[PDB]
């Protein structure tokens, strides 16, 4: 928990405040970091926690110090190796690929007919992110042009990739033009889309809004329920307490036209929220036994041939293995060879 | 034939290539009491194994399959020789590296030794057999740990 801890302290630092410390100083904290860093005897549970958190600093924009980021991740790279720091390297080299992507299609929008709304997207990669698509949901009529578009783009500038978009992770803006005045509002794409569903007809049930947007029940449920909290979609019942309302496939709920907010800034888009080591230990020493000396590319592939068929074990726990082993004096190194083990019993 | 191949086979007196299964007591006992092995190092050079001890001991291996076996062998010793006469396994569980023969293997030597000796087997223990099934045949850490301890109190063994 402690290193978890550590790294929620790398979390703040870098991330972003109503204070921004400066570059002197940024560093002169990340080197008291690096100082505990070392002796922290265990150092794979720290990049566990520090992807994700990394990864949520980035998708949404809100990093601070782009810049520190890189010299963040420079310092990692010399302390432990490359492999230790090679999937946050790919995070932040997707995050500038995307920047430059962008400038690119911008100056191609205008040479053709220009779009209605500002578009900007950060392509990401697949394979060294944690998220992935897991709620399905229907592209609305108004952001679907825009869409074709950039795959055009996508296209022709690369060719044999296929993109597959996240609505769940992307946010944008949303004007109004009959309200009392003229507003601004921060929503997700499902916010934005049930919005929309009202820009036709006044009010509709909670079905007819569920077989329109194809979104999941639970996600849209909590959708509906922070909706109601920004006071945007009013109940027929204004007296009856918003948390404890049971929600139901049968309300009428309405757009609030009389929405007479004082900010023009509103966000409704706030955030939410042993034994197989003995397997692999036994298989390392029976395939030692069989092959006195072998260098651990092989050893790595026979352990795979023998055991991986079984449970798929992770090749960092079969190094741990290894390395364990050696400690027990079960086998020893060879010198001349960086990689090469003897079966010394 | 007549008196050219008369002599030359004698069925009723062993011939020389039976001397070998002739046990000599009091040849043992001296070679035993006088102690030539301890001197140099590289003394015994052969190894002399019978054919019905040799095709024992192959059966015992492949009967075990993928999981290796273990056992005993009778003999005795000339000169720079040592003699391999018989073969006895021993009732082991062992997996595909590893054998040790915990508790059953020790007394099932004994009394198979005592019941061997009441029906005119003279020779002694003279080394312990195991297999390696299918990656050669030496000598592991383990191995050799048990064979200087086999070497260092009986101190006529081979593996």
């Amino acid at each position: 928990k402690s290193p978890e801890l550590l790294a929620r302290y790398c979390d703040s630092l870098l991330k972003k405040s109503s204070k921004n410390p400066e570059e002197a100083e940024l560093e002169d904290t990340l080197n008291q970091v690096m100082v505990v860093f070392k002796y922290i005897e265990d150092k794979d549970v720290f990049q566990k926690f520090y992807a994700k958190m990394l990864a949520k600093r980035l998708v949404h924009q809100n990093s601070a110090s782009d810049d520190a980021e890189a010299s963040m991740i420079s310092k990692l790279k010399q302390a432990c190796g490359f492999e230790y720091t090679s999937k946050l390297q790919r995070m932040f080299q997707d995050i500038g690929v995307s920047k430059d992507l962008n400038e690119q299609f911008k100056k191609h929008l205008t040479n053709s007919e220009p779009l209605d709304l500002d578009f900007s997207i950060q392509v990401l990669s697949s394979g060294s992110w944690p998220f992935q698509q897991s709620c399905t949901f229907a592209l609305p009529s108004e952001l679907e042009r825009s869409y074709q578009r950039f795959t055009a783009f996508y296209a022709s500038r690369h060719s044999g990739r296929k993109l597959t978009w996240l609505y769940q992770l992307s946010k944008g803006e949303l004007v109004t033009n009959c309200f009392k005045n003229r507003y601004t509002l921060q929503a997700s794409t499902f916010q934005m889309a049930i919005l929309l569903q009202y820009n036709t007809e006044d009010a509709y049930t909670v079905q007819q809004l569920t077989d329109s947007t194809q979104i999941k029940m639970d996600i849209l449920a909590q959708v509906l329920q922070i909706l109601l909290k920004s006071k945007l979609l009013v109940l027929e019942d204004e007296n009856a307490n918003v948390d404890e309302v049971e929600l139901k496939p049968d309300t009428l709920i309405k757009l609030y036209l009389g929405y007479k907010n004082k900010k023009l800034r509103v966000n409704i888009n706030v955030p939410m929220k042993e034994d197989r080591k003995l397997l692999i230990q036994a298989a390392i020493v029976r395939i030692m036994k069989m092959r006195k000396v072998l260098k651990h590319q092989q050893l790595l592939g026979e352990v795979l041939t023998q055991l991986s068929s079984r449970f798929k074990p992770r090749v960092p726990v079969i190094k741990k293995c290894i390395d364990i082993l050696i400690e027990k004096e079960y086998l020893e190194r060879v010198d001349g060879e960086k990689d090469t083990y003897s079966y010394l019993a | 034939a007549q008196k050219t191949w008369e002599l030359a086979n004698n069925m009723q007196e062993a011939q020389s290539i039976d001397e070998i299964y002739k046990y000599d007591k009091k040849q043992q006992q001296e070679i035993l009491a006088a102690k030539p092995w301890t001197k140099d190092h590289h003394y015994f050079k052969y190894c002399k194994i019978s054919a019905l001890a040799l095709l024992k001991m192959v059966m015992h291996a492949r009967s075990g399959g993928n999981l290796a076996v273990m056992g005993l062998m009778l003999g005795k010793v000339d000169g720079e020789t040592m003699i391999i006469m018989d073969s006895f396994a021993l009732p082991v569980e062992g997996t595909e590296t590893r054998v040790n023969a915990q508790a059953a293997a020790y007394e099932y030597m004994a009394a198979y030794i005592e019941n061997a000796k009441q029906v005119g087997r003279l020779e002694n223990a003279i080394g312990w057999y195991h297999s390696h099934p299918g990656y050669g045949c030496w000598l592991s850490g383990i191995n050799v740990s048990t064979q200087m301890l086999n070497q260092q109190f009986q101190e006529p063994f081979v593996a």
